[PDB]
């Protein structure tokens, strides 16, 4: 997981 | 607040997507670039999960995503 | 916890930090060098994790500064190249679990 996947997932 | 990335772990009793959540809110207030987030996600997000939440997120192997992790736990 | 080789320098000039820690602070995989000018809040700027030696980077320390991890020591390093008057500030080691220490003062002139 990258911090991009976790502010897709998130909005 | 303000807490280090490094710092966050999941409790033992900590359900996995509050943790995550918890992880992301951290992560974004980490005055750091988008390359070093990711490579403290990629890093940290796992290696910090609890023991039995570590187990079951680490034998879905590499790749897995955030929903397949949270469907696992 | 003990951090240290900050110090007065010029533009151009090069320091190398210690951060000489318990066997505990030690057990963590991952450790980090953040940041702290006056008035500002921290930046993590170097990091690196236990194994494999993988090292990360802000953009504005790139091919300047380089983290460094002691294992048979206990001592964490950030050598710092080419020292800039923008990288003025207080520098702390952290590691998971570990207190935060008193920091080391660097202050680059021009």
């Amino acid at each position: 997981i990258t911090f991009e996947d976790l502010l897709d997932y998130y909005g | 607040s303000p807490t280090s990335i490094l710092d966050i772990r999941q409790g033992p009793k900590e359900p996995f997507r509050d943790y995550v959540d918890r992880f992301y809110k951290t992560l974004r207030a980490e005055q750091a670039s988008q390359e070093v987030k990711n490579w403290m996600t990629e890093t940290l997000l796992v290696q910090n999960a609890n023991p039995d939440c570590k187990t079951i997120l680490k034998a879905l192997g590499p790749g897995a995503t955030l929903e397949e992790m949270m469907t696992a736990c | 916890l003990v951090e240290s080789g900050g110090g007065l320098v010029q533009a151009g000039g090069s320091l190398r930090l210690s951060c000489a820690a318990s066997g505990s602070f030690f057990m963590s995989n991952v450790m980090a060098w953040y940041r702290q000018a006056p008035g500002k809040a921290r930046e993590l700027i170097a990091a690196i994790r236990g194994g494999d030696m993988s090292t990360v980077y802000d953009d504005s320390v790139k091919g300047r500064f380089t983290i460094t991890r002691d294992d048979d020591k206990n001592i964490l390093y950030l050598q710092m190249n080419d020292l800039k008057p923008e990288d003025t500030a207080m520098y702390y080691c952290k590691a998971s679990g570990s207190s935060w220490g008193q920091g080391t003062q660097v202050t680059v002139s021009s």
